[PDB]
DNA sequence: GGATTGCGTGAGAACTG
DNA sequence: AGTTCTCACGCAAT
C-alpha cells in the first residue's frame, strides 16, 4: 500500500511540492530583506527572522490602491505618455488639467478649449465624436509643433456613478 | 514559542498591506510575503533615494501592465480585474508566463534580450496570447505596447506597457 | 524551563466532479 | 466517495 502511494508520492512527490515552500519565503525573505536598507548592514549575516521584525519598520514607514495618484499618473505618464483631460459635453470648455501634460502650461488649456489646441483641421473628427459609451478617435492637436496625433478614447451591473458632475468625456492622449 | 512569534508579524504585514478589508487576509503567508516584496519596491518606483548631488484614477477605467525582466510583473492595472476575470494580488508578483499561452512565451522573451536610450525600439507594438478567467474562450489577444525604461547589481530593462483587447 | 534553519506527515480547509 | 493546497505541531540539524 506504500509502495507508490506513499514513497514516490507521499514522500518524493510531496518532497517535491513541499520543499519550495521553504525555498521561496527564504527567497523572499533573502529577497525581502535586501529592499530594506535598514538590514543588510549587518555583521555578515542578516538574521533571516529580523529581516521581517524589522521590515515592519518600513511595512509601518511607508486602502485603494498600493499606489499612488502620483505614481499611476506618472506610471501611465511613463507607460504611453498618458495625459488626462476633461472637457465638456459641447461647451468645449476643459474641467480638468493634467500635471504630465507634457506632450505646454496651463495657458493654452485654462481658458481656450480643446477645440483650440487642435488643428482646425479637426472641423468634424472634434465634434462627431463628442455628445457608444465610450469614443475612440484620434484627433489632431497641436500643443513643428504641428504633428503630434493623439489617439484618444474615453467615455458589474452598476447604473451611475457617485461621484462629481461628469457628464462629458474623459478619455487618454497617447503617441500614435 | 519563537515559531509562533512570526504570526505576530505577519498579521501586522498584512493588515499594513494597502487592500479593503473585505478581503485583506485572505491572503496566504507566501501571498503577504509576495505581496510584501512587490509594494516596497513600488516605493522606489521612482526615487526613494537622495545621493545624486488624490482621485486620478480615470484614466484606468477610460483604458498599465508592469513587467521586470527577470520574467515577472512589478505592478498590475488597478482596473485589471474587471477587463479580465481575475484579481490583480493573485498574479501581481508571479511570472507572466503564468498567463501567457504556450508557444506564445517565446514572443515576450524576445521583446527585451534582442531589443535592449530613446530610440528604436524604445515603444513597441505587437499582440500575443494573453489568459482568460468563465463566459470565456480562455484567451485573448491584447495589444501590448511598451515604452522601455530603466526602472530603479546595477538597474536592468523595465517595461512601462498599457495593453488593450483586439 | 532554557534558543537557530530546516526536515518530514497529517488534520482540514478548499478547490475538486 | 473525490482532490489539491494551506496550516499545524514535531523532529534532527547549527
Amino acid at each position: 500500500q506504500s509502495s507508490a502511494d506513499k514513497e514516490r508520492l507521499a514522500r518524493e512527490n510531496h518532497s517535491e511540492i513541499e520543499r519550495r515552500r521553504r525555498n521561496k519565503m527564504t527567497a523572499y525573505i533573502t529577497e525581502l530583506s535586501d529592499m530594506v536598507p535598514t538590514c543588510s548592514a549587518l555583521a555578515r549575516k542578516p538574521d533571516k527572522l529580523t529581516i521581517l521584525r524589522m521590515a515592519v519598520s518600513h511595512m509601518k514607514s511607508l486602502k485603494p490602491s498600493f499606489l499612488t495618484d502620483q505614481e499611476l499618473k506618472h506610471l501611465i505618464l511613463e507607460a504611453a505618455d498618458g495625459f488626462l483631460f476633461i472637457v465638456s459635453c459641447e461647451t468645449g470648455r476643459v474641467v480638468y488639467v493634467s500635471d504630465s501634460v507634457t506632450p505646454q502650461p496651463q495657458s493654452e488649456w485654462f481658458g481656450s478649449t480643446l477645440y483650440d489646441q487642435v488643428h482646425p483641421d479637426d472641423v468634424d473628427k472634434l465634434r462627431e465624436q463628442l455628445s457608444g459609451s465610450r469614443r475612440s478617435f484620434i484627433c489632431r492637436m497641436r500643443c513643428e509643433p504641428h504633428f503630434v496625433v493623439v489617439h484618444c478614447t474615453g467615455y458589474d451591473d452598476d447604473p451611475e456613478a457617485g461621484q462629481g458632475s461628469k457628464f462629458c468625456l474623459v478619455a487618454i492622449g497617447r503617441l500614435q | 514559542r519563537h515559531r509562533d512569534r512570526l504570526n505576530t508579524e505577519l498579521d501586522r504585514l498584512a493588515s499594513l498591506l494597502p487592500f479593503p478589508q473585505d478581503v485583506i487576509n485572505k491572503l496566504d503567508k507566501l501571498s503577504v510575503l509576495r505581496l510584501s516584496v512587490s509594494y516596497l519596491r513600488a516605493k522606489s518606483f521612482f526615487d526613494v533615494a537622495l545621493k545624486s548631488t488624490q482621485e486620478g484614477e480615470f484614466l484606468l477605467q477610460a483604458l498599465v501592465l508592469v513587467v521586470t525582466a527577470d520574467a515577472l510583473v512589478f505592478y498590475a492595472s488597478s482596473t485589471i480585474q474587471d477587463y479580465l476575470g481575475f484579481q490583480q494580488s493573485d498574479v501581481i508578483h508571479q511570472s507572466v508566463y503564468e498567463l501567457i499561452h504556450t508557444e506564445d512565451r517565446a514572443e515576450f522573451q524576445r521583446q527585451l534580450h534582442w531589443a535592449l536610450d530613446q530610440l528604436p525600439p524604445e515603444n513597441a507594438s505587437f499582440m500575443e496570447r494573453c489568459f482568460r478567467c468563465d463566459n470565456s474562450s480562455g484567451f485573448l489577444a491584447m495589444n501590448f505596447q511598451g515604452r522601455l525604461k530603466y526602472l530603479h547589481l546595477p538597474p536592468q530593462l523595465a517595461l512601462f506597457a498599457i495593453a488593450t483587447p483586439l
